[PDB]
């Protein structure tokens, strides 16, 4: 979609992921993996790789 | 006259000044525009002759976002996309009003993507006969693939305002690139309004180590 809110909500939550780097379950590590797969396919490229 | 170089073509405007960054093009750039040009020229454009090219005296190196629209203003472009002198066409009031309401400016008169830092604000065609929205596609579609390609090799972001113009822009480029595509100001039912691609450009810059882009450099006082 690209360009609502809720793009925008997915791209901090990724943002702070990164940041971080830190993860303490599955859980974690697999939001952050599969926001990097959202991010990459919705906008073709971006600054961050799978972990 | 130092970073600036220019080239001589076969028809209007004859000379192209450019600043150094673009000079990998420029060879192609003059091929292609003087096989093109008199078909071009026989119509009246936007914007005048004289002033299709007046972009390319922009840095290339110190870009991190370019902020493209498919075509110039109808009517009264001046070569710098999306620039309105009087501050009176409708998509510049209207992403105007959307860094207003991002940023908590509400006195300003003018607001121009032309002089915040980091931004190249850009026109997919870079003519149109007057009147008439992509009327010049046809003629200036390689030079168009060659110009926003090297654009895209040294910004971060490229954001393009047209839905149903740039649902094809990927098959446009080599390389990816970071690709917003996002409403036109003009799209229906105040899409534009709603359309967070400004604060969007940011974070995926945060997330390349870059720095933001402060959008209220772009207000005129």
């Amino acid at each position: 979609a690209m360009t609502s809110s809720a793009d925008l909500t997915n791209l901090k939550e990724l943002l702070s992921l990164y940041k971080s780097l830190r993860f303490s379950d599955s859980a974690a590590i697999e939001k952050y993996n599969s926001l990097v797969e959202w991010g990459t396919s919705t906008y073709w490229k971006i600054g961050v790789q799978k972990v | 006259q130092d970073p600036m170089n220019s080239v001589t073509v076969s028809h209007a405007p004859y000379t192209i000044t450019y600043h150094d960054d673009w000079e990998p093009v420029m060879s192609q750039l003059v091929e292609f525009y003087n096989e093109v040009a008199s078909w071009l020229l026989r119509d009246e454009t936007s914007p005048i002759p004289d002033k299709f090219f007046i972009q390319l005296k922009q840095p290339l190196r110190n870009k991190r976002v370019c902020v493209c629209g498919i075509d110039p203003y109808p009517k009264d472009g001046t070569g710098v996309p999306f620039e309105s002198p009087n501050f009176t066409k409708k998509s510049i009031k209207e992403i105007a009003s959307s860094i207003s309401r991002l940023t908590g400016v509400i006195d300003y008169k003018g607001y121009n993507l032309n002089i915040i830092d980091g931004v190249i604000p850009w026109n997919y065609y870079l003519s149109c006969k007057l009147g008439e929205t992509k009327s010049h596609a046809i003629y200036w579609d390689k030079i168009s693939k060659l110009l926003l390609q090297h654009i895209t090799k040294h910004v971060s972001v490229l954001y393009c305002l047209g839905k149903t113009d740039f649902s094809n822009i990927r098959a446009k480029l080599e390389s990816p690139v970071t690709t917003i595509v996002g409403y036109h100001p003009a799209a229906r039912d105040r899409q534009f309004e709603k359309d967070r691609s400004f604060e969007i450009i940011n974070v995926l810059l945060e997330l390349d180590n870059k720095v933001p882009i402060n959008w209220a450099q772009g207000f005129i006082y």
